């Protein structure tokens, strides 16, 4: 990998273990639920994404 | 913003010890006083030895070590003598030292004990504590028939911070908060701990109730003397010496401030 | 071999200053007092008397290394006051306390010796 | 070898107490009562007398080099 | 006025899991008015509290009676009027968590504000309208006084 050993650390791969349903639920951006967008993004972003 | 007004109550006073209570002072002052009793009250002790003959079984540094530990009566003379650093003489003079000689030969089939009585001084107010007019004399060495010890010594002013031979105390008892009202110590099982002699608790109570407002304000001392100084002279010398250290510091501080 | 002479704990070397004052630059009204050939005996009393002064905002001391023979005292004051003035006043208060304790001990001894 | 002049821990003189200690163990004091008669109230001073070994008495069995 | 939350609480329990620390004890309390639930670690050595004690709790953004920010630096010589003089026990801490029952599509009806007072923890939870003054990483003062 070309890396020095002192500068690396333990991390978890978030996509390896989840089921297909949990993977989709966690990682697929839902651009269709307007109220969830309105709770997560400011208005001009919700208008653009929709 | 200002000084304490401490109070003193002497509860026992003997030739060997003084027991007293200081009240309305700070713990730091009480501890620095305790420290000065040990480290910074000056007395006279043998610090230079020359051996002319030593046929004893103990080597010369052993004899000299033992002589250095013999306590010498210091009371009014040690305030008069200079330190050898401050004195103007080339090496020794009556203004900064007391001369001693010892000369013992065993000529008998009985073992000769050589003692602090065989030390002879040139100054009649600076003598070994055991030689003052009971407690026996300090044993220096034992001589077999035909063995000899002959030496000359000078005693110098010094204080226990330089060497323990100049410590005048034989133990400093110090205590505060005898019933653990301040909880500075915390006992896991208070019922196991024996009462202080200064306790005011009844025998069914292991420690006083916690005082959230108190701080150390009463201190119990037992200052025991090795005999070179009277116990009260240990205390008064310590208070004078600590006051002098502070005055010297203020003189240097005021020069430093004027230099800035 | 490398034993220091025991008097080096309390005698100044030639040209050694007893006390040096430096400004603490990182906060106002603050000084470091470096005192040579002194120990906990003076540091702890000076620090504790300074904490009795309501115009002192910080007082602390350290022995930087127990084989060295110097103490650092840090003081900070309110801006109407001075850490040099606090340190001088503290020493004056201690001297007065010890003079009063000395006189009262002489009296207690005299009373104990003759009822 | 010979009794220390001072208690190592507190500086009390004990170098004048050894011959008295021996002269109390003769006359059948217990070592405790002998130490208490000598005023050795702290265990650090008692340790000095109770644990001493007077080997100088053995060293004095050898004749000196010079008469 | 800088006050974030004020209510009167009744001590319903003390150290229910047992005594975890000797000088600190965990109160469990309920509001009378706003029906808040309070968990609070208290230095009971200096300020002892008994089961069924009633006390007034103020959480404030500043001790000054006038609106004025706190630099968080200990000045004991500050002589400005301070609400601490109306109270018996005062702590200083920061908000480290705000949990709630919010969903993807709905705002929270209930909130849970967590504060650390140098490691003495507090959780105040109840209807969200009472807790809108709390913001994470804000410094806050707890002021507490027993009621007869
Ligand atoms: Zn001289
Ligand atoms: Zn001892």
């Amino acid at each position: 990998d070309g890396l020095a050993g002192e500068s690396v650390e333990f991390q978890n791969l978030a996509t390896l273990k989840p089921s297909n349903k949990a993977f989709e639920k966690k990682f697929r951006f839902d651009y269709t639920n307007e109220r969830a967008l309105r709770r997560t993004l400011q208005e001009d972003l919700v208008k653009d994404v929709l | 913003p200002y000084a304490n007004q401490p109070t003193v109550r002497i509860t026992e006073l003997t030739d060997e010890n003084v027991k007293f209570i200081i009240e309305n002072t700070d713990l730091a002052v009480a501890n620095s006083i305790r420290r000065v009793f040990i480290a910074e009250v000056p007395i006279i002790a043998i610090d230079w030895v020359q051996i002319d003959a030593n046929s004893s079984v103990l080597h010369d540094e052993f004899i000299a070590h033992r002589l250095g530990l013999i306590p010498l009566t210091s009371d009014d003379i040690v305030d008069k003598l200079q330190y050898s650093r401050d004195c103007t003489c080339e090496e020794f003079c009556p203004e900064c030292s007391v001369e001693f000689t010892l000369d013992v030969r065993c000529n008998e089939d009985q073992t000769r004990h050589v003692t602090s009585r065989d030390l002879i001084s040139n100054s009649p107010r600076v003598i070994p504590v055991t030689s003052r007019n009971e407690q026996d004399d300090i044993l220096i060495v034992k001589l077999r028939k035909g063995q000899e010890l002959r030496l000359r010594a000078y005693a110098k002013k010094g204080f226990g911070k330089e060497h323990a031979k100049w410590n005048p105390t034989a133990g400093v008892a110090f205590e505060y908060d005898p019933d653990n009202a301040l909880r500075h110590t915390v006992y896991p099982k208070p019922e196991e701990w024996p009462k202080s002699e200064y306790s005011e608790l009844d025998e069914d109570e292991s420690q006083a109730p916690y005082d959230p407002n108190g701080k150390p304000e009463r201190f119990y001392y037992n200052v025991e003397s090795c005999g070179s100084l009277r116990p009260e002279t240990i205390v008064l010398s310590a208070l004078s010496g600590l006051k002098k250290k502070l005055s010297d510091l203020q003189t240097q501080l005021s020069h430093e401030i004027q230099s800035d | 071999m490398n034993a220091p002479p025991a008097f080096e704990s309390f005698l100044l070397f030639e040209g050694e200053k007893k006390i040096t004052i430096n400004k603490d630059t990182k906060v106002p009204n603050a000084c470091l007092f470096t005192i040579n050939k002194e120990d906990h005996t003076l540091g702890n009393i000076i620090k504790s008397q300074l904490l009795k002064d309501p115009q002192v905002l910080f007082a602390g001391y350290k022995v930087p290394h127990p084989l060295e023979h110097k103490i650092i005292i840090r003081v900070q004051t309110t801006p109407d006051y001075s850490p040099q003035e606090a340190f001088t006043n503290a020493i004056t208060d201690l001297i007065s306390e010890l003079s009063l304790l000395e006189e009262r001990f002489r009296v207690a001894i005299k009373d104990k010796q003759e009822g | 070898m010979i009794i220390p002049v001072r208690c190592f821990t507190c500086g009390k003189i004990v170098g004048n107490k050894w011959e008295a200690y021996l002269g109390l163990l003769q006359a059948e004091y217990t070592e405790g009562d002998a130490l208490d008669a000598l005023g050795l109230k702290r265990y650090c001073c008692r340790r000095m007398l109770l644990a001493h070994v007077d080997l100088i008495e053995k060293l004095l069995n050898y004749a000196p080099l010079e008469k | 006025a800088g006050i974030l939350f004020e209510d009167i609480f009744d001590v319903k329990d003390i150290d229910p899991e047992g005594k975890k620390f000797d000088r600190v004890s965990r109160l469990h309390c309920e509001s009378e008015s706003f029906k808040m639930d309070l968990i609070l670690d208290v230095n009971i050595q200096i300020y002892p509290v008994d089961l069924g004690d009633k006390f007034r709790l103020v959480i404030a953004s500043t001790l000054y009676e006038d609106g004025t920010l706190d630099d968080g630096e200990y000045n004991p010589t500050d002589d400005r009027p301070s609400r601490a003089d109306q109270f018996e026990y005062v702590m200083y801490g920061k908000v480290y968590r705000i949990e709630g029952d919010e969903t993807s599509t709905e705002a929270a009806t209930r909130l849970s504000a967590y504060v650390s007072y140098g490691g003495l923890l507090m959780r105040l939870q109840g209807d969200a309208n009472n807790l809108h003054g709390f913001e994470v990483d804000s410094r806050v003062y707890l002021l507490m006084k027993k009621l007869a």
